């Protein structure tokens, strides 16, 4: 019990630290979400990815960052779950995960439509030769690459 | 100076003898965002005349 009396105070400080990171991610996600959809220069999307898959991998990287401490918090004893402070963090977490999942659902749904439109282009792509000079080239759509 | 769009400094390297010249590359790592027929060319700077 002598170490356990110290741990009770220590447990409250950990819960406060995870709130700050979780709040900070939320603030980065909101700023980023705008730029990702916009497809601006200096975006959350890192180096050469698709503008759609890049969002999902970005969202995944955030979702993974937040999810590591929770799997650790569950392992702590001394009824951390019964403490009202922990409950306020979990309620915040749930609202962030839902908002991220909703953004992924909008991207996949919009993508699946683009997948149906692209499959048509390929079939009717054929060969295109432009300019007065006959300079035939590969017509392969950038959207297919 | 007066390039078609901006070109991101994709990588840098120093001169092995000493810090006299700095070779630098230029390309877009954003996908398909690179313009059609953008200027593809790396430069090499000297610390004496950093104008051009």
């Amino acid at each position: 019990p002598i170490i356990a009396d110290e741990l009770e105070k220590k447990h409250i400080v950990l819960l406060e630290m995870y709130k700050q990171d979780l709040k900070q991610v939320q603030s980065i996600f909101l700023e980023g979400k705008q730029f990702v959809d916009s497809m601006h220069e200096n975006a959350p999307l890192f180096l050469n990815m698709p503008p759609i898959a890049g969002a999902l991998t970005w969202c995944k990287s955030l979702r993974d960052r937040i999810q590591e401490p929770i799997e650790k918090l569950a392992q702590l004893g001394q009824g951390i779950t019964e403490r009202e402070e922990y409950k306020d963090v979990q309620k915040l977490y749930t609202s962030i995960t839902k908002s991220i999942k909703d953004y992924e659902d909008q991207k996949i749904l919009s993508w699946e439509k683009e997948v149906e439109d692209s499959s048509q282009d390929k079939l009717k792509q054929t060969l295109l030769c432009k300019d007065e000079n006959d300079l035939i080239k590969v017509n392969f759509d950038p959207s297919l690459v | 100076e007066k390039e078609i769009c901006k070109r991101s400094v994709s990588e840098i390297s120093w001169h092995p003898e000493g810090p006299t010249k700095v070779a630098v590359s230029y390309a877009i790592m954003r996908f398909q965002q690179m313009p059609e027929k953008m200027p593809t060319q790396a430069y090499v700077w000297d610390l004496l005349n950093p104008n051009s």
